[PDB]
RNA sequence: UUUUUUUUUUUUUUUUUUUUUUUUUUCUCCUCUUUUUUUUUUUU
């Protein structure tokens, strides 16, 4: 069923002393998308908030237009946003505790179109680092 | 020296005992051997008797700089250590697989349940910080060591009473019991540790075995659990194989138990602070039982300091003086010289040459 | 009118030891509103 792959990390602490702390990771087969038009129910059941299909389109942010605009994204007339929890990830290692407890509220409301996806633990949509990168271009 | 052997016939006689659920001394099977507290004069300092066991704790703090990492804090050692005289086996570096688990039941108990408050001991933060350092000693091995030890920790460590310091501006300044009134320690909880010991393979079990219970028994059941109904550690060990609703039947016991526990000994520390508030006599000496053949009184008593002077004189007096032969030191070269019968010759040389 | 024979509970005990609480992370962070700042005085 799983597919265990590493990450590693670089670590700062306080006294100056950086380390190569390596970590796990445990992809799966079906990640939820909760969406109306997933082809098959069953195999995830869609247990949560679920979407209605009405939109012309769906915008998702890459990471940035959520990171700085997220003040937008409030507007009860804007319809069928989808979060990817890597942007989650980026905002809450570089934006603090506010913007990112604001943006949970976001989420866990009955009141918008808000949902969030596990990008990173679908089986297809990881992707490795390569030789040359930067957090932006592999974001 | 090793100690008496166990016969065929006290194992026989606890057990024929323990199947018709009736003890020795009497006591049933969820019982107590009752305690009895004492104080010293000095804080942080008690003496702990339950049944027949006997430990001393003593707290005592001083004054260090705070490692690297976790400047805002004190640490808090702790040592266990098994006095020759509990018992005749005990033996300084012969014991070493009791202490190491004991000393880890009471470590893993007082300083992972967060009850004292290591925030407030620090005066600067990279600089000086309280450290402070229980100890605790068994003086007499009649079973159930762990209770004993733990009740001894906790009473020693809600009677300490600190120092105290005046900082403001970036200046030290220490003071003593008539500059400035010793201070008492902040104590969320109390945990207090259980045993329980289970009978010809766990179809009975009795609540706080003593040391012939201990050598006729497969193992040992030990639950932790501070006041209010919170549980801090058990650990089960000794060759015990055991059940699931045997756990919450002890935790059961464990709670009521400790909750009679903590009544007794905030009954004994109340009585205690009224005591020396009033301003009674305390102390190790005011505890001797007088009713006893074994004590004795006698006020204070001037011997004769009359005669001291003339003895000594008249011995001073009546004794060969300093004699008068004097010696001659001898020079050979500078840097060494001698004073004795002396050699014959100047130096050795060519002695076999 | 039915003789004779077919062993049994392992041998051993007179071994030295010079340590010591712990142990190993989590980031930067918008403090709202009459003011200069009042002040002697006396009854504790």
């Amino acid at each position: 069923m799983l597919q265990k792959r590493e990450k590693v990390l670089l670590l700062r602490t306080f006294q100056g002393r950086t380390l190569r702390i390596v970590r796990e990771h445990y992809l799966r087969p079906c990640v939820p998308c909760h969406s109306p038009l997933c082809p098959q129910p069953a195999a995830c059941s869609h247990d949560g908030k679920l979407l209605s299909s009405d939109v012309t389109h769906y915008v998702i942010p890459d990471w940035k237009v959520v990171q700085d605009y997220l003040e937008i994204l409030e507007f009860p007339e804007l319809k069928g946003i989808i979060f990817m929890q890597t942007a989650c990830q980026a905002v809450q290692h570089q934006r603090g505790r506010r913007q990112y407890n604001k943006l949970r509220n976001l989420l866990k409301d009955a009141r918008h179109d808000c949902i969030l996806f596990a990008n990173e633990f679908q089986q297809c949509c990881y992707l490795p680092r390569e030789r040359g990168e930067s957090m932006e271009k592999w974001q | 020296m090793k100690e008496t052997p166990l016969s065929n016939c006290e194992r026989r006689f606890l057990l024929r005992a323990i199947e018709e659920k009736k003890r020795l001394d009497g006591r049933q099977t969820y019982d107590y051997r009752n305690i009895r507290i004492s104080f010293g004069t000095d804080y942080g300092c008690c003496i702990v008797e339950l049944g027949k066991t006997r430990v001393l704790g003593q707290v005592s703090c001083e004054l260090v700089s705070p490692k690297l990492n976790r400047a805002t804090e004190g640490i808090l050692f702790f040592n266990l250590e098994l006095s020759q005289m509990a018992a005749p086996a005990f033996e300084p570096g012969r014991q070493s697989d009791l202490l190491v688990k004991l000393n880890r039941l009471m470590e893993r108990c007082l300083r992972n349940s967060k009850c004292i408050d290591t925030e407030s001991l620090c005066v600067v933060a990279g600089e000086k910080v309280w450290q402070i350092r229980v100890d605790l000693h068994l003086l007499n091995h009649d079973g159930n060591i762990i209770d004993a030890a733990s009740i001894a920790a906790i009473v020693a460590l809600c009677h300490f009473r600190r120092p105290d310091v005046s900082v403001q501006g970036d200046e030290v300044t220490l003071y003593t019991p008539e500059e400035r009134d010793p201070v008492p320690l902040s104590i969320h909880h109390m945990p207090i540790c259980v045993s329980f010991a289970f009978f010809q393979q766990g179809t009975y079990l009795l609540v706080d075995p003593n040391e012939r219970e201990e050598r006729v028994m497969d193992g040992l059941l030990v639950i932790a659990m501070n006041k209010h109904r919170e549980i801090c550690t058990i650990q089960s060990s000794g060759g015990i194989m055991l059940l699931k609703d045997q756990v919450l039947r002890c935790s059961k016991i464990a709670g009521v138990k400790v909750a009679e526990i903590t009544e007794l000994i905030l009954k004994a520390l109340e009585n205690d602070q009224k005591v020396r508030k009033e301003g009674g006599k305390f102390g190790f000496a005011e505890s001797i039982a007088n009713q006893r053949i074994t004590a004795f009184k006698m006020e204070k008593a001037p011997i004769d300091t009359s005669d001291v002077e003339e003895k000594a004189e008249e011995i001073i007096a009546e004794a060969e003086p300093p004699s008068e032969v004097v010696s001659t030191p001898v020079l050979w070269t500078p840097g060494t010289a001698q004073i004795g019968e002396g050699v014959e010759n100047s130096w050795g040389d060519l002695e076999d040459s």
